[PDB]
């Protein structure tokens, strides 16, 4: 086999996007064949350079993860990715830590594959065109552009939340993300200080192809607005040398394979 | 209501230059407190806060989880969770007068710079 082209001859385009009918995994198995344990995927058809670890901040949102997965596995396999579906859940019910749940999937992953790049998606979005790629590339990526929460539109041009993309080298350069934002607000602001800091600009597709879709969703129990956020992300020159990749601390309960996704429950504790 | 930026815009056009203070870099300062939501109420963890401006119970206006609030500015938290910002924007330009803005924590990390994209430019 030679290396898969440079976009894929699969791609469909643009997307109806539903979240109607209810799914059932064990159709979305049925429908995607070629998905092994642990819902990893290789393309038989050629050599993709795009190893792609997928991480999924998550607690309590199952009903998501199934649209998700319905969705995503078709997208994937058509973008000719050799990739992977990392679910992070956070163990006990303390307040949420996004950020640090994604630091424990790019360690975990690493584990299990030479991955080289580490898409970070929250459960509750998808693409609406298959040719917003969902992979790493000089720079690094954002990819949820345009979500429907959001008219279409960007909110702020120094947005970085919902889908992005970090190809390896660029994570180590910023000491991956922050461990110390608990509840909702800032921590993508954080990781936006941090790529800016170490001279990375971002890089977007346009707002057409990016086009996302949110599922519908009010405020999680445990996931209040953190009152802290906008001291801490004024100081992420300073935190960014000692808190990331390098102070990161946590504790495995459980690691469980399935057909379509790997779910790996974790303590991470609570902010300092 | 989630307002746009517009229509946030235009309603506080009469607070613009006030202290010193812009309407973009309010556009910009609002985005970040509430996202535009006029019911926006988030807890700070003993006290409260209201609204587009997220206006405190704790010194500025009067809840009934805490009656005994100094309630600058004489009024009830309820009639900041509403459409008609009026009364909201005079209580926020007694706290610019008193306080200053650096009562809105977003201004300086999230409003110090690109501050053109948060024009509007629907008059
Ligand atoms: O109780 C929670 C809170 C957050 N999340 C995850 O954290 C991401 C950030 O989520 P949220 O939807 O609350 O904020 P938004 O993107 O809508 O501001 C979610 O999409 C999930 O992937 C979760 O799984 N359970
Ligand atoms: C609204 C959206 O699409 N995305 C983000 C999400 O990823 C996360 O950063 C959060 C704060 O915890 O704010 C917002
Ligand atoms: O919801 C969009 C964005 O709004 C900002 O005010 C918050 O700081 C971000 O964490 C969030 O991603
Ligand atoms: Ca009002
Ligand atoms: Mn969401």
């Amino acid at each position: 086999l030679t290396a898969c082209p440079e976009e894929s001859p699969l791609l469909v385009g643009p997307m109806l996007i539903e979240f109607n009918i209810p799914v059932d995994l064990k159709l979305v198995e049925q429908q995607n064949p070629k998905v092994k344990l642990g819902g990893r995927y290789t393309p038989m058809d050629c050599i993709s350079p795009h190893k792609v670890a997928i991480i999924i901040p998550f607690r309590n949102r199952q009903e998501h993860l199934k649209y998700w997965l319905y969705y995503l596995h078709p997208i994937l396999q058509r973008q000719q990715l050799d990739y992977g579906i990392y679910v992070i859940n956070q163990a006990g019910e303390s307040m949420f830590n996004r950020a640090k749940l994604l630091n424990v999937g790019f360690k975990e992953a690493l584990k299990d594959y030479d991955y080289n790049c580490f898409v970070f998606s929250d459960v509750d979005l998808i693409p609406m065109n298959d040719h917003n790629t969902y992979r790493c590339f000089s720079q690094p990526r954002h990819i949820s552009v345009a979500m429907d929460k959001f008219g279409f539109s960007l909110p702020y041009v120094q947005y970085f939340g919902g889908v992005s993309a970090l190809s390896k080298q660029q994570f180590l350069s910023i000491n991956g993300f922050p461990n110390n934002y608990c509840g909702w607000g800032g921590e993508d602001d954080d990781i936006y200080n941090r790529l800016a800091f170490r001279g990375m600009s971002v890089s977007r597709p346009n707002a057409v192809i990016g086009k996302t879709r949110m599922i519908r969703h009010s405020r999680d129990k445990k996931n209040e607005p953190n009152p802290q956020r906008f001291d801490r992300i004024a100081h992420t020159k300073e935190t960014m040398l000692s808190d990331g990749l390098n102070s990161l601390t946590y504790m495995v309960l459980e690691v469980q394979r399935y057909p379509l996704y790997t779910k790996i429950t974790v303590d991470i504790g609570t902010c300092s | 209501t989630e307002l746009t930026k517009c229509k946030v815009s235009h309603a506080i056009k009469d607070i613009d230059g006030y202290q010193g203070i812009s309407l973009l870099e309010w556009a910009c300062v609002l985005f970040h407190t509430s996202g535009y939501d006029t019911q926006a109420v988030v807890n700070d963890n003993g006290s409260t806060e209201y609204g587009l401006f997220q206006i405190s119970d704790r010194f500025w206006c009067k809840s009934s989880e805490f009656p005994e609030s100094e309630n600058i500015c004489g009024i009830s938290c309820d009639k900041l969770l509403d459409d008609e910002l009026d009364d909201d924007i005079a209580c926020a330009k007694k706290i610019l007068a008193i306080k200053g803005i650096d009562y809105w924590k977003a201004y300086k990390p999230m409003c110090s710079e690109k501050l053109e994209q948060w024009r509007c430019e629907k008059p």
